[PDB]
């Protein structure tokens, strides 16, 4: 399995009267969870409970209902599983990763926001051939191409490719070069954006260059910070 | 195309989002004794269209009383089984410091002679925070737009 | 292709590849199968408006030099930019004429990546030759040379 980050507090209590949400993002065997914790911390039973998004950018939607069907008593926790999938409708957020949500009882309406780790939204099918890897790292503008740090990384080059492998981040090829490896790697998001990468792990230095290709380099900010969390975990 | 869900109705609004990305249709329909309000949610960039509900209801920008930021509400009125009724609501999330409009409703009152009656137009003042009613006889009510408490209500037409 | 800004020069820097000089551009073009123009760096401010006369590399076109003078107050002023493609960064003219070799120096088995620059300067016209990157393991490195031109 891949990265899962840790619940956060997506919803606190004293702003939603009474009701706490703690959420994560999940990928399962191709399918997409927002998995939530929710809490009645109020003095009236919860029902009726019901969520929706804004437009976003990945076009993320619940593919259910929200399934809540008992009364959530007062000091009652639940944790639920609501399936998302991509076939929702596009606007594109600032920031891009971002999800708008409201959630409904029969109190009131909350909304909050939350960060979607891009890591989910990494397909199964996102190996290149080798041969078009180098070709489509070459039709792509070099002014495409960014650069980002891995900062204080100590894993070996093959601990790198297993755990990107786990997160549907596919190494194409390596190349020892005087005791450098380059790692080179191909990944899919759920909108059929491919990025391409090359991490450049040398003898001495403690941070890895990844330098990532996409012809939508807006997104590239954002694998950057989820292949950091995927190696710093 | 128009949705079928839509054939015979009163066309009474067409409404688009800024990038023109989605497209509503609505109508109504004096479906079996009641204003029955039809509407067409089109995708442009999917070029999927699906059928949904009503009449009377505007949207604002309002800067409840200590935020920084003007919430979106949106507000509607229909006349349902359980009788004519205003909803003011939130729409999205808050702007990110904003303590959220708690969702509002309110009974919009139809008389004994108003015996069909039903809403039909809504607009609301920003310059004073007041949401009017029109109905179909040709009666007026203006609301307040934060606290949905009537403010009046008279015959003009 | 069809270029959106003329080409004010080019040259075939390898077997097959294309240098193409924009205005405010380099790119490199490779003939080989359905792949267009590749831009490898903008102009360096300090080239504006320059004669360019010049594009070389490096064998592992990991540096890449773009020259070009100037009829500044009555002199051939010859400007060069210098980019570096890995590190990213540019720098103009520390050395104009300059080009790399491989050579062997006599006790050693592998040939030492020299970086021959020449310039003139306050000081005048010097030459300098010089190890470029650490010398192969067993290596002797090469002394760095200097010489007036």
């Amino acid at each position: 399995g891949g990265y899962v980050a840790p619940k956060a507090v997506w919803l606190p209590a004293v702003k939603a009267k009474g009701l706490e949400i703690s959420g994560t993002f999940t990928h399962r065997q191709g399918h997409i969870y927002m998995e939530m914790n929710f809490t009645n911390k109020a003095l009236q039973h919860m029902t009726d409970f019901a969520i929706q998004f804004n437009k976003n950018s990945f076009g993320v939607i619940p593919s259910t209902p929200l399934a809540i069907h008992t009364p959530l008593m007062p000091n009652q926790s639940i944790d639920v599983s609501l399936p998302l999938n991509t076939l929702g409708p596009v606007m594109k957020m600032e920031p891009l990763n971002n999800l708008q949500v409201a959630v409904k009882n029969n109190i009131d309406v909350f909304y909050f926001s939350c960060l979607i780790p891009l890591n989910v939204l990494f397909v199964e099918d996102g190996k290149m051939e080798r041969q078009v890897f180098l070709a489509t790292w070459k039709d792509i503008p070099n002014e495409n191409e960014l650069q980002f740090q891995i900062k204080e990384c100590h894993l070996n080059a093959d601990t790198v490719s297993s755990k990107l492998q786990n997160n549907n981040v596919y190494t194409i090829a390596k190349r020892n070069v005087e005791g450098q490896d380059m790692l080179y790697q191909s990944l899919k998001l759920t909108n059929g954006i491919w990025i391409l990468a090359e991490l450049r792990i040398q003898p001495g230095n403690p941070n890895y260059t990844l330098s990532l290709k996409c012809r939508a380099p807006e997104v590239s900010q954002y694998i950057y910070q989820v292949y950091d969390s995927i190696l710093k975990n | 195309d128009r949705h079928s869900s839509l054939a015979g109705c009163q066309i009474i609004n067409y409404r688009t989002d800024a990038k023109q990305k989605w497209l509503l249709l609505t109508g109504i329909s004096a479906q079996q004794n009641r204003v029955v309000g039809a509407m067409q949610l089109y995708s442009v960039d999917r070029k999927v269209s699906q059928p949904i509900e009503g009449h009377a209801a505007s949207f604002a920008q309002f800067k409840m009383e200590g935020n920084a930021e003007e919430s979106t509400l949106f507000c509607f009125a229909v006349r349902g089984q359980a009788g004519g009724k205003l909803h003011i609501i939130e729409v999205g999330t808050p702007p990110t410091g904003n303590q959220p409009f708690p969702k509002k409703a309110v009974d919009v009152f139809f008389p004994p002679e108003a015996q069909n009656d039903f809403p039909v137009a809504m607009q609301i003042s920003e310059k004073h925070d007041v949401v009017f009613l029109i109905t179909k006889y040709g009666y007026i009510h203006l609301y307040d737009l934060e606290t949905g408490t009537c403010i009046y209500m008279n015959r003009i037409s």
